[PDB]
C-alpha cells in the first residue's frame, strides 16, 4: 500500500532531476548554436 | 538583496531580477576569452 | 503495350527532338514532338524573373500587344520594382552628395 | 561604457530596432538618437544620414557590427540601427553619446 | 518527433497526456517529499 | 519614516487629498517601497499580506503614470487606453475599479477627466455595448477579467499601442495553469515596452512563471509581519454535513463563509438545508445564502451586496477565497481542503485583519488525515486539532435526507450529480500521495449526500449497488415537474428503440477498432479452442 506510494515518488523525483539536467544541457546547446548561427553568415 | 527597516519594526527585502540572461551568458564568454 | 518511335528524320535522343504518347481517336497510341518550352523574362539588375510579362518563345513575342509584355512602371518589363526604386533612391541622393560636395568646395576656394 | 547605457536604455527606456522601425520614427519626429552600426549598407545608411539632417536627430555611429550592437542592446539577433525614443534611467542623451 | 523520439500516433497522444499530468504534479512533488 | 510628505516624487495635490480624505493616517511599508519604484522605471513583484494597502499601492503609481504621460488631454487619441488592471475573478475587478472611483472622487474640474471602464463577463452587456461606450467615453484606465478583456482587445476596433502600464493582481493565479493561455494572448496584443506591476499574496509561488509576463527591470519585493485560529477535525464523512450545522447553530459568530468543493454541491446543500430550517432543526437567527461563480453577474453582485449588508451564512465557492474583503468576518469552513493548497491560506485567509478573533476550520476523510497536517507543517502552517461532538445525529439524518430526496426526482438527480462532480474533482488534486482516490471512502460520501445508488463510475467499479437494502425501482419515481415528466414517461416507452439505437452504436464501434477482422478471427479460433475443451475434459 505504502510501497506505490514510495516508489512513485522515487521514480517522480528521479525524472524531476534527470529533467534538471537535461534542461540545462538543452539551454545551454541552444544559446550556443544560435550564438554560432548569428555570428557565421560573416 | 537590499533590507529596509521601518518604524513599526517590519522589513521589506528589495532584490533586483534579470529577466534577460543573455547578458550574462555573453560576459561569461567575454571573461573566458580574455 | 503498342511501341512507338520518332516520327522526324532526327534518330537519336537530342534536347531538339522530344516524345510525349497519346491516344488518338482512332485508339491507338502515337508519338507527337514537344517544343521546347519557354523561358521567363529576367530582370536585368538582379536578374529574377519579371513580374506580369508573359512567358513564350523568342518569335511568339512579336504577336502579342504590350500590355502582355510591360509594366506600366518605369523601367516596366526591363526592370524590377525594387531595382527601379534603389535606381530612383541612388540617383538623388547621388545629386544630393554632388551638391554639398560643390558648396563645400565653394567655401574652401572662398577664403583666398 | 556605452554598452551600459544601451543596456540601461533596453531595461528602463524606449526603442526601436530595425531600419523600418527607425526610419517611422524619424517620420513621426518620436526619436532623439540614432545609433547606427559600421555593417550597415551604404546605400540605407546614407538614407538614414540623410533623414536624420532633415528631421534634426542626432547621429551615434556604434564601433561594431550589426552583431556587436545586438549584443550590446542584449539581444541575439544583429541589428542595424537603433532609435532612442526616450532615455528612461540612462543619460545616454545627456552625455552626447 | 524529428528525433525519433515517437514511433507512432499513439506513443505521442501518451507523452503529451504524462507531460501534462508531471506537470500538473511537481509543484507538490518537493513538499510532497519533505513531508515524508 | 512613512509620511507621506516625504516621499520621492511629490504625489500630486489631488491625490494627496484624496488620500487625505479616505485617510489611512499614514503609507504602509507596500505603499512606501512600491510607489516610489512603479512610477519610476521599474517594473514591480510584490509579495504582502491581505489587507496592507495592495490596491492603493498599484493604484496610485497608475494614475500618477496616467497624468505623466498627458494621457488626460486632448491630444489622447480615440480608441486607445493607457493602462491595464486584470484579476482573476469579477468580484475583485469590480472592487478595484470602485476603489479607483473612489481615488477619482476628488478629481479637479476645468482638465481633461480621466476615466475608468471595467470589462467582466455580465449578461447585461455584450462585448459590442462595451465597445460603443469605450469610444464614446474615451477612458484611459481598463479594469477587467482576462475573458472578457480578451474579447475586448480582440474586437478591431480597438487599439492598444499608447498603452504604457499593465497591473496583474493575484498575479500568481493569472500565472496559473488554468489562466494561462489567456494572460499570455492578453500581453500578446499589448505593446511590449511597458511597465509591469504583479501583485499577490503568495507571489513566491509563481517562482520562475514571472518572466513569462515580459518583466523588463524588476524589483522583487517582499513583505513580512496569533491573530486567527487554524483547526481541524477528523470525521467520517457521512457525518460532515451535521456536524456543520452543529457548528452553525452553537458556534458565536456575526458572518461564518462556508466553502464547498463544487457550484452544483453548494446549490444543492444550500437547498437541503433549507429545508432542514424549514422543519426547525437549527433554532438561529441566521440567514444563509449560496454564491458560486456559474451563476449570472446581476445575481452574484446582488448576493455579494446582501450578505456585505443579521447573521449571515454564506455557501460559495472558491470564487470568493481570494482578493474580496467582506467586514465583520468571524468564521471560515472548509467542508473539505483545497484542490490546490496555496489557495488553503487565502480560504482561511479572510479573517484575522487587524489581529481579529477569528476561527477557521476543515474537516478530514480519517483515511489519509496523517498526511495533510505535516504537509502544512512543512510549509510553516500549524493546525491544531479540535474536538467537536456530533450532536443531534442519535436518528434519521440520513434517512431525512434520503426521504427527502424520493419527494422530487430533481433533487435525486442534483444529488447524484454533485455526488460525481465532488469524484471528479477529488481526481483532479495535487499532492497526490496525501489524497488518494483508493483510499477514499465512497460508500461515506455517497452516504453524506443522501443517495441510495453508487454512479456508475470507473472509480467506483474498481476501488470498490444499493445503500438501501430494499431497493427503490426508477419506473415509479415521478419527476414531479409537468413538462419533464411527460418527457420522461416518452424515453420510458422507447427504452428499447435507444437500446437498439446503442447496440447498433457497439456494434459498429466494434467493428472500426484497430484490426477488428483479425480480433473476430482470433475470438473465433478461442472459442472453438475453449468448445472443444469443455467437453474433452469431461468425456
Ligand atoms: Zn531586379
Amino acid at each position: 500500500e505504502e510501497e506505490q506510494i514510495e516508489k512513485d515518488l522515487q521514480g517522480l523525483q528521479e525524472k524531476q532531476r534527470l529533467n534538471v539536467k537535461r534542461e540545462r544541457r538543452r539551454k545551454n546547446e541552444m544559446k550556443q548554436k544560435e550564438l554560432q548561427r548569428m555570428q557565421m553568415n560573416m | 538583496a537590499i533590507t529596509e527597516i521601518y518604524d513599526d519594526s517590519t522589513t521589506v527585502e528589495l532584490e533586483t531580477l534579470e529577466p534577460n540572461d543573455n547578458f550574462e551568458y555573453l560576459a561569461q564568454l567575454n571573461n573566458v576569452k580574455l | 503495350a503498342q511501341r512507338v518511335t520518332f516520327r522526324r528524320r532526327n534518330p537519336y535522343n537530342t534536347r531538339s527532338n522530344k516524345i510525349k504518347v497519346v491516344k488518338t481517336p482512332g485508339g491507338i497510341l502515337r508519338a507527337q514532338h514537344v517544343k521546347k518550352l519557354a523561358t521567363r523574362p529576367k530582370c536585368g539588375d538582379c536578374g529574377s524573373a519579371l513580374q506580369g510579362i508573359s512567358t513564350l518563345r523568342p518569335r511568339q513575342y512579336a504577336t502579342v500587344s504590350k500590355t502582355h509584355k510591360t509594366v506600366s512602371r518605369a523601367y516596366g518589363g526591363s526592370r524590377c520594382a525594387n531595382c527601379v526604386k534603389e535606381r530612383i533612391i541612388r540617383a538623388f541622393l547621388i545629386e544630393e552628395q554632388k551638391i554639398v560636395k560643390k558648396v563645400v568646395k565653394e567655401q574652401t576656394e572662398a577664403a583666398k | 561604457s556605452i554598452n551600459q547605457k544601451l543596456a540601461l536604455v533596453i531595461k528602463s527606456g524606449k526603442y526601436t530596432l530595425g531600419y523600418k522601425s527607425t526610419v517611422k520614427s524619424l517620420r513621426q519626429g518620436k526619436s532623439k538618437l540614432i545609433i547606427i552600426a559600421a555593417n550597415t549598407p551604404v546605400l540605407r545608411k546614407s538614407e538614414l544620414e540623410y533623414y536624420a539632417m532633415l528631421s534634426k536627430t542626432k547621429v551615434y555611429y556604434f564601433q561594431g557590427g550589426n552583431n556587436e550592437l545586438g549584443t550590446a542592446v542584449g539581444k541575439l539577433f544583429r541589428v542595424g540601427v537603433v532609435s532612442i525614443l526616450e532615455a528612461g534611467d540612462s543619460d545616454i542623451l545627456t552625455t552626447l553619446a | 518527433s524529428k528525433g525519433n523520439a515517437f514511433k507512432h500516433k499513439r506513443a505521442l497522444v501518451e507523452h503529451i497526456i504524462q507531460a501534462k499530468a508531471d506537470a500538473q504534479r511537481e509543484k507538490a512533488l518537493n513538499e510532497e517529499a519533505e513531508a515524508r | 519614516s512613512l509620511e507621506w510628505d516625504n516621499l520621492g516624487f511629490s504625489l500630486l495635490p489631488w491625490i494627496r487629498t484624496g488620500l487625505d480624505v479616505m485617510g489611512f493616517e499614514t503609507m504602509t511599508p507596500v505603499q512606501a517601497s512600491t510607489i516610489p519604484m512603479l512610477a519610476g522605471n521599474k517594473d514591480v513583484v510584490v509579495d504582502s499580506v491581505t489587507g496592507s494597502g495592495k490596491t492603493a499601492a498599484f493604484v496610485i503609481p497608475v494614475l500618477e503614470k496616467v497624468v505623466k504621460e498627458e494621457a488626460n488631454t486632448s491630444k489622447f487619441k480615440k480608441a486607445h487606453f493607457h493602462s491595464l488592471i486584470i484579476a482573476p475573478t469579477r468580484e475583485l475587478s469590480r472592487q478595484i475599479e470602485s476603489v479607483v472611483l473612489s481615488f477619482l472622487e476628488h478629481y479637479p474640474s476645468d482638465l481633461f477627466p480621466i476615466k475608468c471602464q471595467l470589462l467582466v463577463g455580465t449578461n447585461e452587456a455584450t462585448v459590442r455595448d462595451d465597445v460603443s461606450n469605450f469610444l464614446r467615453n474615451r477612458p484611459q484606465i481598463l479594469i477587467g477579467t482576462p475573458g472578457r478583456v480578451l474579447d475586448f482587445l480582440q474586437m478591431p476596433a480597438v487599439k492598444t499601442s499608447a498603452c504604457s502600464m499593465v497591473v496583474m493582481d493575484e498575479a500568481d493565479r493569472l500565472l496559473d495553469m488554468s489562466f494561462i493561455k489567456d494572460t499570455e494572448k492578453i500581453l500578446r496584443l499589448l505593446p511590449k515596452q511597458r511597465r509591469t506591476g504583479l501583485f499577490s499574496a503568495t507571489m513566491r509561488s509563481a517562482g520562475s512563471d514571472i518572466f513569462k509576463t515580459g518583466l523588463r527591470n524588476p524589483v522583487r519585493i517582499t513583505v513580512n509581519s496569533s491573530s486567527l485560529k487554524l483547526n481541524y477535525c477528523v470525521v467520517n464523512p457521512a457525518e460532515k454535513l451535521q456536524l456543520l450545522v452543529s457548528i452553525l447553530n452553537n458556534y458565536k459568530f456575526k458572518k461564518c463563509i462556508v466553502y464547498f468543493p463544487t457550484c452544483v454541491s453548494v446549490s444543492y446543500f444550500y437547498s437541503f438545508i433549507q429545508y432542514l430550517g424549514k422543519r426547525n432543526i437549527l433554532v438561529n437567527e441566521v440567514e444563509i445564502f449560496s454564491l458560486h461563480g456559474k451563476l449570472q453577474t446581476s445575481a452574484r453582485t446582488k448576493t455579494l451586496t446582501a450578505f456585505t449588508d443579521s447573521n449571515s451564512v454564506l455557501f460559495t465557492t472558491d470564487v470568493a477565497a481570494r482578493g474580496i474583503d467582506i467586514p465583520d468576518v468571524d468564521l471560515v469552513i472548509q467542508l473539505d481542503p483545497p484542490t490546490n493548497t496555496d489557495m488553503f491560506m487565502h480560504r482561511c485567509g479572510r479573517t484575522g485583519r487587524a489581529n481579529r478573533v477569528g476561527k477557521a476550520i476543515t474537516f478530514l476523510n480519517e483515511g489519509r488525515e496523517e498526511d495533510f497536517i505535516p504537509f502544512m507543517q512543512v510549509k510553516n502552517v500549524e493546525l491544531e486539532e479540535l474536538d467537536l461532538e456530533v450532536k443531534g445525529i442519535t436518528a434519521n439524518f440520513y434517512e431525512d435526507f434520503r426521504n427527502w430526496i424520493l419527494e422530487d426526482r430533481d433533487r435525486f438527480d442534483k444529488g447524484v450529480k454533485a455526488y460525481v462532480a465532488f469524484i471528479k474533482y477529488y481526481s483532479n488534486h495535487s499532492a497526490t500521495s496525501i489524497f488518494r482516490l483508493q483510499s477514499l471512502d465512497y460508500v461515506g460520501i455517497a452516504k453524506l449526500y443522501g443517495l441510495f445508488r453508487l454512479p456508475r463510475m470507473p472509480e467506483i467499479t474498481k476501488y470498490l449497488n444499493w445503500l438501501v437494502d430494499p431497493p427503490v425501482n426508477m419506473d415509479e419515481y415521478k419527476y414531479k415537474d409537468k413538462k419533464r415528466e411527460k418527457e420522461r414517461q416518452e424515453t420510458l416507452k422507447n427504452i428499447s428503440l435507444i437500446n437498439d439505437k446503442k447496440k447498433l452504436k457497439s456494434e459498429l464501434k466494434k467493428k472500426n477498432l484497430a484490426w477488428s477482422d483479425k480480433t473476430l478471427t482470433k475470438e473465433r479460433k478461442l472459442e472453438r479452442k475453449e468448445k472443444m475443451s469443455l467437453k474433452r475434459k469431461a468425456i
